[PDB]
């Protein structure tokens, strides 16, 4: 039992990093999306001049 | 040579009442002028969508949002069930 305990000495400290990092490499991606945005409107505009 | 003047300048002068004097076309019964820039001056464009694609249809991003930010309801439920999946674990 002191083994099985003793596995979760530095969970915390690391986890609370854990939580945080993880969460922000989720959330930090809607400027990509108002890239992409950006970025199928130049590809509809290359596209259309391409026909042109 | 008058092989070669007369007619290189028939070859410039035929077409010369087609191209350089609108005079649209002495031997073709149909007309040139109401076909590519006046009817298929849309041709790309009836080749290509109209008013979407070729208007390009600058569009905002559909929001959305978070988890609709109400951290109580779920996520004391969210630590029962994490109980649950420790006596799980």
């Amino acid at each position: 039992r002191i083994d099985s305990v003793s596995q979760l000495q530095n969970v915390a400290e690391t986890t609370k990093v854990l939580f945080d990092v993880s969460k922000e490499t989720v959330e930090l991606e809607s400027e990509a999306f108002e890239l992409k945005q950006k970025v199928e409107l130049a590809h509809e505009a290359k596209a259309v001049l391409d026909s042109w | 040579q008058d092989l070669y003047l007369r007619e290189l300048k028939d070859t410039k002068l035929a077409p010369s009442t087609l191209q350089d004097a609108e005079g649209n076309v002495k031997p073709w019964n149909p007309p040139q002028k109401p076909n590519l820039p006046e009817l298929e001056l849309q041709g790309p464009e009836a080749l290509k969508a109209y008013t979407e694609q070729n208007v390009e249809t600058a569009h905002v991003a559909k929001e959305s949002e978070e988890g609709e930010s109400e951290p109580i309801e779920e996520d004391w439920l969210v630590l029962d069930d994490a109980e649950e999946t420790k006596e799980s674990h």
